[PDB]
């Protein structure tokens, strides 16, 4: 099956691409927002501002898709 | 009411589709 060339979904390993995008940790998954747009993950914590909590909507977009 | 990391791991369906699209970007 796929497996990530960065980081072989290792959970003892940091991945940007398969986990927070920003500083590429598996902690707190369910603090991790997914982008509806580029998939990434992000920690509300990670964000800059941060975000205190997850957010009450109906999808979210990270500041890199958009574009700020 | 966004989705999680958590809500996708949880999920086989959702974990798979996420590693097929990440498989396929690396490509
Ligand atoms: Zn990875
Ligand atoms: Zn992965
Ligand atoms: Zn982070
Ligand atoms: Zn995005
Ligand atoms: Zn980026």
């Amino acid at each position: 099956g796929p497996s990530c060339k960065h980081c072989k979904d290792d959970v003892n390993r940091l991945c940007r691409v398969c986990a927070c995008h920003l500083c590429g940790g598996r902690q707190d998954p369910d603090k991790q927002l997914m982008c509806d747009e580029c998939d990434m993950a992000f920690h509300i914590y990670c964000l800059d501002p941060p975000l205190s909590s997850v957010p009450s909507e109906d999808e979210w977009y990270c500041p890199e898709c958009r574009n700020d | 009411r966004v989705r999680t990391l958590l809500s996708v791991l949880k999920d086989p369906i959702a974990k798979m589709r996420r590693l097929v699209r990440i498989e396929q970007r690396q490509k």
